[PDB]
C-alpha cells in the first residue's frame, strides 16, 4: 500500500 | 480545493441513494495525487471515513458499508461518488465530500458542505 493508502486505512477502521 | 455535494434526503430501509461531488479550485494533474472520498457524522458522534478511492485508484471501505455502498472516482472530471444500496436506519448521517492531500510532514482534509441521509420507514 502508498502513504495515502495507509493512512486511508487508518482512518476507515476509527470507530 | 473546493467541493460540492449533490443528491441526499429520505430514503426507505432497503433503498438505494447516489451522492456525487465535484472538486473545482484544483488541477487534474494536482487532484491525481490526492484521495477522495466520504465521511459521516450523525449528531453525538464525531466525523468518520467510510469510502475512499486513493491517488492510485483503488477503492477502499469501512467494514460496517463493504458490499453496500459503492465509491467510484472520474479522476479526468474531478468527481467522487458515493452509490449508497440497501441502506439501514443506522446510516442516517450527514455525509461530506472529503479530498486527503499529503503535505509530507502532514495531511490536509478539504471538506465538501455536507449532505443529509436519512434512512427511515
Amino acid at each position: 500500500p502508498s502513504r495515502l493508502e495507509e493512512e486511508l486505512r487508518r482512518r476507515l477502521t476509527e470507530p | 480545493v473546493q467541493l460540492q455535494e449533490s443528491g441526499g434526503g429520505l430514503v426507505q430501509p432497503g433503498g438505494s441513494l447516489r451522492l456525487s461531488c465535484t472538486a473545482s479550485g484544483v488541477t487534474i494533474s494536482a487532484l491525481n495525487a490526492m484521495a477522495m472520498g466520504w465521511y459521516r457524522q450523525a449528531p453525538g458522534e464525531r466525523r468518520v471515513m467510510v469510502a475512499a478511492v486513493s491517488e492510485r485508484g483503488n477503492a477502499m471501505y469501512r467494514e460496517s458499508v463493504q458490499g453496500r455502498f459503492t465509491v467510484t472516482r472520474d479522476f479526468t472530471n474531478k468527481m467522487v461518488s458515493l452509490q449508497m444500496d440497501n441502506l439501514k436506519p443506522e446510516d442516517t448521517a450527514v455525509y461530506y465530500c472529503h479530498v486527503l492531500e499529503d503535505r509530507v510532514d502532514s495531511f490536509h482534509d478539504y471538506w465538501g458542505q455536507g449532505t443529509q441521509v436519512t434512512v427511515s420507514s
